RNA sequence: CACAAACGCGUCUCAGAGAUAAUUAAUGAUUUAAUCUUAACCUAAUUAACUCAUAAUAAAUCCAGCCCUAGAACAGGGCACA
């Protein structure tokens, strides 16, 4: 990992970056011949917006997405881990990964409604006040559907619309 | 054996009075203007009895005020044990004034119309003049029909009430009933006279309800006049803790006293 | 009574609509995704 | 502290007393899970 | 603004954007080219 | 398990009269109206009012004045 | 086993209070079980012209979740009967306003359309937050299991499972975060 | 016309209600009335809806044996499905012809 | 205006907080640039509605008769000053 390192004496600024020790991948993956990281650990069709120890080992500090040209995930894969972050960032979950604001956390608002699957942003939906009747209705999309093709032990499909 | 007095504080709310409404008298300014004022009698204030905060509301204390005097022989025996307990008279009209628990005052206590000042603003609460079971052009002002240009039994009927295709009448609509008797408030009232001998209020503006009723008077709750108690005795009036007797009439620095120069413009 | 071509899609009985959907195309989906595959 | 029988009631008291009164059937051996009575020729 | 059902850029200066659950074409140069998807 | 709770409280008794003392836990008595009243039992059952009024003379009488019982 | 008739049937007809956590659950798996135990379902003697019925008590009303974006589009509508007195208010502000009312809603609607409908949502209790009464709180008998598991935070995950579960990428040194 | 439409329908609202009830004694015990029916009849034990509510409202002992033998049922049909083998054979799930 | 009242043509009063749709910019990744974000963190300028502070009622079992600015009847307020 790099940093950039700022340093200010008399009208001098010295900028500088620095190397820190990073953690390696694990010695045994269960699919070597794998070429994909998640499609080679066996996680394909595996992985949700619960499992946050997954999620959670390529993201940026501050919650962004990191590029998939540096990741080396396939792109269905990479479509659908960026969809759970999001997920989990809208659920709440991943609390240190949130910008460090001293000036914002003092002006408390509303308390945070509890959520999850959560598909679109909380701020963009308009409530729905028709509703539609039994042949027309409209139906309240919850998960993404980018997650259709995980494992179903039930075996019952999973609802996306409801 | 009074309650210990706490000082003044901006979010704090002060208690009322139950005045008896005498008539209207005319009352000229010094720019030459004329206004209507109200004579409001306090001739019996007293607090009953107090609630407690949380027991009443649980965000401000409530403080029970009675009225003028009347006769034990036609009260109920619970109304007389409750008035046998507190040691005065029955009064005839009680009402509940919602005060900040830092202006509360130990029950008992005698008010007078020294409370509210020349120059204030007040709401003032009593039931109008009922007029009965009046017709709709009476009560809601509907428009009449045409006297004589052929309406045959319709020239107050109020027409139609609702539409065809609903079938039916929205509780909303405007129907004759009963009009009047109902609880109304005025709010902004100003005050311009005082007096201390007779405890009249001189109220600008019509008050709501006929001569000689009882009328509740409080502070302005309106935004405008918010914070205006702060000069004001927070408690109440209390004749005894000056020990010294006010001016027989308190005027504002507008009104034209009886006693004037007859001003003149120049 | 409708005519036999139509402009508003002329909606199929519901048997015709069960049919339709059991004979809807079914593409082979194989075991291992080839992407990533070696 | 071994449990001989057990009872149901509105109240406390009741209750107790209902427990009572089903020990001491377990006792003499009037239970409703009892033998029934024989009727039968010898 | 312009509320449109397709959206397509007027200059090479305007950009599509995904704003408020819709898209926008925003052009700085030329403020006319802002563009809704309705 | 857990031991049996037992409330035992004689607040009447008095010194002076206990003949008094006696009636004084008996002399209890409260009479309601008919709208109270419901409201305390319908708040007492955890249950509605309509329940609690009475009924009429075409119901009353229609009662089967001895059901059959079993067991 | 072996009573006499009036304590088996006190036993057999007893009501029981049940406790319900609605803290990080969906109202409608909370008004699910709530319905059934309301009416009964749960009891092999349960008919539908017997009384059988239980008491609910749910806490953590105003701890509850949503599955997806229904607290900002699932809308409630009222109407007072004047006109013009029709109103819409959001998931959300119906929340704040009242935090009883989501379930309270959902638990009524869940409910059989029966006039018992209103007898048994007497019997039902629910409270914003773990503050119950201790006339209340005496009674509870059992509580229900929550139907939804509350998943973990990162930071409420051991350090011991997070060093057990394994990288599965290598990120490069020359790359800043 | 309403006494013999009743009369017909009296047949299946008694089913439905011992259904309820069957329903009820057997999520008491932490199982589904399908599977407890279906792991039941696996057992070659034909009980109907009446008799199994008769039990469950006055046998609890009863019942709840029928629900351990119904689970045990479904455990071995389950453990059988994911072996795929010819030769284990569950215990419960031998099946005996008539005699 | 030939009743002590009613009435207008005559007189008095009329309000604070949150919230938003469209639309603005800050910080920031996917897409190490930028980019208001059906990516998060707090953001700030923001329509009308809509709710809430606030306001009104809000002391149960005396009611024969007589008055009332209270009233269709039923109800309600008074009958000690004088
Ligand atoms: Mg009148
Ligand atoms: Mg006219
Ligand atoms: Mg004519
Ligand atoms: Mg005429
Ligand atoms: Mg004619
Ligand atoms: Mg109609
Ligand atoms: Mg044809
Ligand atoms: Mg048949
Ligand atoms: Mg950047
Ligand atoms: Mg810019
Ligand atoms: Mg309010
Ligand atoms: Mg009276
Ligand atoms: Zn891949
Ligand atoms: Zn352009």
């Amino acid at each position: 990992f790099r940093e950039v390192v700022e340093i200010l004496d008399g009208k001098t600024t010295i900028i500088e970056g620095r190397i820190t020790e990073t953690p390696q991948e694990s010695p045994n993956p269960p699919n070597p011949t794998g070429q994909c990281p998640i499609c080679r650990w066996n996680l394909k069709h595996k992985y949700n917006y619960e499992d946050v120890l997954l999620l959670s080992q390529f993201i940026r500090p501050h919650g962004g997405m990191l590029p998939r040209r540096i990741t080396g995930l396939c792109q269905e894969e990479h479509l659908k881990i960026e969809e759970c972050v999001k997920m989990a960032h809208r659920a709440g979950l991943l609390p240190n990964h949130r910008p460090k604001l001293p000036e914002g956390f003092v002006p408390k608002s509303k308390p945070r409604l509890n959520r999850y699957l959560t598909r679109w942003s909380p701020r963009s939906v308009k409530p729905i006040y028709n509703k539609g009747h039994r042949w027309n209705k409209v139906r309240m999309p919850v998960g993404s559907p980018l997650l259709k093709d995980n494992v179903s032990y039930s075996g019952r499909p999973l609802l996306l619309y409801h | 054996e009074p309650w210990p007095i706490h000082p003044w504080e901006p979010g704090s709310s002060r208690v009322g009075l139950i005045a008896l409404k005498l008539g209207m008298m005319p009352l000229w300014t010094k720019d030459g203007q004329k206004h209507v004022v109200t004579l409001l009698q306090v001739q019996d204030c007293h607090v009953l009895k107090y609630t407690p905060k949380e027991n009443h509301n649980g965000r401000m204390a409530a403080l029970t005020v009675g009225g003028k005097t009347v006769s034990h022989f036609h009260k109920s025996a619970s109304i007389l044990e409750f008035y046998q307990e507190l040691g005065l008279p029955p009064k005839q009209k009680v009402k509940i004034f919602n005060v900040t628990e830092n202006a509360v005052i130990k029950p008992g206590t005698p008010l007078y119309a020294a409370h509210f000042r020349p120059g204030q603003y007040v709401d003032v609460t009593a039931k109008t003049i009922g007029k009965g079971f009046q017709g709709v052009m009476r009560r809601w002002g509907f428009k009449g029909q045409p006297a004589t240009h052929g309406q045959t039994k319709t020239h107050r009927r109020p027409g139609a009430i609702s539409t065809g295709d609903v079938a039916r009448v929205w509780p909303g609509t405007k129907m004759p009933g009963q009009l009047g008797n109902i609880d109304r408030t005025a709010f902004g009232l100003k005050v311009w006279r005082i007096n201390t001998k007779h405890n009249i209020i001189y109220v600008n503006g019509s008050v709501p309800g006929h001569k000689n009723c009882l009328v509740k008077i409080k502070d302005s709750k309106l935004p405008a006049y918010k914070d205006f108690c702060k000069n004001l005795p927070f408690p109440t009036y209390f004749p005894d803790g000056d020990e010294e007797a006010l001016p027989e009439d308190l005027y504002d620095e507008n009104v034209c006293q009886p006693g004037a120069p007859s001003i003149t413009f120049t | 009574g409708s005519k036999a071509v139509t402009r508003h899609r002329r909606v199929m009985h519901f048997e015709r609509q069960k049919l339709m959907a059991v004979t809807e195309y079914i593409p082979p989906k194989p075991t291992i995704n080839p992407r990533c595959l070696p | 502290r071994k449990l001989i029988a057990e009872g149901p009631g509105e109240t406390v008291l009741v209750a107790e007393e209902e427990a009572a009164r089903v020990a001491l059937r377990k006792l003499f051996g009037f239970t409703e899970n009892r033998r029934p009575w024989d009727y039968s020729k010898p | 603004f312009k509320t449109k059902g397709v959206l397509k850029k007027r200059c090479r200066d305007c950009y599509l954007v995904k704003r408020r659950g819709r898209w926008f074409i925003y052009c700085k140069t030329n403020p006319k080219h802002k563009q809704r998807q309705m | 398990t857990k031991p049996i709770p037992r409330p035992d409280p004689v607040h009447n008794i008095e010194e002076t009269h206990d003949l008094v003392l006696k009636t004084r836990l008996e002399e209890k008595g409260e009479h309601l109206e008919q709208g109270p009243m419901i409201e305390q039992l319908s708040k007492m059952f955890f249950t509605t009012k309509h329940r609690w009024y009475p009924r009429g003379q075409y119901h009353r009488r229609r009662r089967k004045p001895n059901p059959p019982k079993d067991r | 086993s072996s009573f006499s008739k009036a304590p088996q049937q006190w036993a057999t007809f007893a009501r029981v209070w049940y406790l319900l956590d609605g803290k990080m659950q969906p109202p409608g798996k909370l008004a699910a079980m709530a319905s059934v135990k309301l009416q009964g379902l749960h009891k092999p003697v349960y008919h539908q012209l017997s009384d059988c019925g239980d008491h609910v008590v749910i806490m953590n009303t105003r701890h509850i979740a949503f599955s997806g974006n229904k607290w900002e589009q699932k809308v409630y509508s009222s109407h007072t009967g004047y006109p013009g007195g029709f109103r819409q208010v959001t998931a959300a502000q119906l929340h704040q306003k009242d935090p009883v009312a989501i379930v309270k809603l959902a638990i009524y609607g869940m409910l059989p359309k029966n006039l018992h409908r209103r007898t048994m949502m007497q019997r039902l209790h629910l409270f914003p937050d773990e503050d119950i009464p201790e006339d209340i709180l005496k009674n509870l008998v059992e509580e229900l299991p929550q139907p939804r598991k509350v998943p973990r935070r990162l930071d409420e995950y051991t350090q011991e499972e997070i060093e057990a579960f394994p990288r599965v990428w290598s990120p490069p040194e020359d790359y800043r975060l | 016309v309403k006494c013999t439409r009743a009369r017909r329908l009296k047949k299946r609202s008694l089913r439905t209600l011992w259904i309820n009830r069957i329903t009820a004694a057997s999520q008491e015990h932490g199982l589904k009335y399908p599977a407890f029916i279906i792991n039941l009849i696996k057992c070659q034990v034909e009980l109907n809806r009446k008799v199994l509510a008769d039990l469950a409202i006055y046998e609890p002992k009863t019942f709840k044996s029928l629900a351990a033998l119904a689970k045990r049922r479904r455990e071995e049909g389950f453990a059988a499905a994911l072996g795929d083998g010819k030769e284990p054979d569950g215990i419960f799930s031998r099946v005996v012809q008539h005699r």
